[PDB]
């Protein structure tokens, strides 16, 4: 979930 | 509030065959994150819930998108990379059966009813706001968002297609097919990973990881 978390930053 | 105008804007903003298909899936996963952020109220969910919904829904969300993109294609699909893939090529690659299901249960039915982009966007937002996703901090909140989407979709259908009273039900009744096709596509991807003969890029691979 590393990539997904990073892309969900505001 | 869940305006269909915002859902349409989100669709418009983001606009071996197996290797090409997997390459396009990896590319579209990045775009899928940007799409979800444009759906009303998604970005206000807790970060952990946004992760849960995207990990639960990504395959169905991407299948719905490429299926609708392919409505003018004869017997094939149009990938987001620009490549058209014909059913003959899919058959020749050993994925004929699932490819034919996409064509018969999704692309052709979208074509025959002339499903529009607002309707597609609303179906995708319904898929995204899946209150059955395990681990959600507040399932009732996700259920409420789904309820607002389908209420807005029904009002849209009644206003735009008043002569088609069954249209809203018809749209919702493609969701079981999408669910089944998504599950079968997922089995294929796990198999490609197991065999090791198909390149799988980093984001697609992360979606195939076990959940935390
Ligand atoms: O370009 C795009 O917008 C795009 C975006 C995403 C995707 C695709 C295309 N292709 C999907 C696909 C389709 C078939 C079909 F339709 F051709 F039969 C067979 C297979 C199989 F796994 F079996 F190889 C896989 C992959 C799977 C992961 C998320 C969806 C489903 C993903």
């Amino acid at each position: 979930h590393k990539i997904l978390h990073r892309l969900l930053q505001d | 509030d869940m305006p269909v105008e915002r859902i349409l804007e989100a669709e418009l903003a983001v606009e071996d065959p197996v290797t090409n298909i997997c390459q396009a899936a990896d590319k579209q996963l990045f775009t899928l994150v940007e799409w979800a952020k444009r759906i009303p109220h998604f970005s206000e969910l807790p970060l952990d819930d946004q992760v849960i919904l995207l990990r639960a829904g990504w395959n169905e969300l991407l299948i719905a998108s490429f299926s609708h993109r392919s409505i003018a294609v004869k017997d094939g699909i149009l990938l987001a990379t620009g490549l058209h893939v014909h059913r003959n090529s899919a058959h020749s690659a050993g994925v004929g059966a699932i490819f034919d299901r996409v064509l018969t249960e999704l692309v052709s039915k979208m074509r025959d009813m002339q499903m529009d982009k607002t309707e597609l966007g609303c179906l995708r937002a319904i898929v995204l706001f899946n209150p059955d996703s395990k681990g959600l901090s507040n399932p009732a909140e996700v259920e409420a968002l789904r309820e607002k989407v389908y209420a807005s979709l029904e009002a849209y259908c009644k206003h735009k297609y008043p002569e088609q009273p069954g249209r809203f039900a018809k749209l919702l009744l493609r969701l079981p097919a999408l669910r089944s096709i998504g599950l079968k596509c997922l089995e294929h991807l796990f198999f490609f990973k197991l065999i090791g003969d198909t390149p799988i890029d980093t984001f697609l691979m992360e979606m195939l990881e076990a959940p935390h």
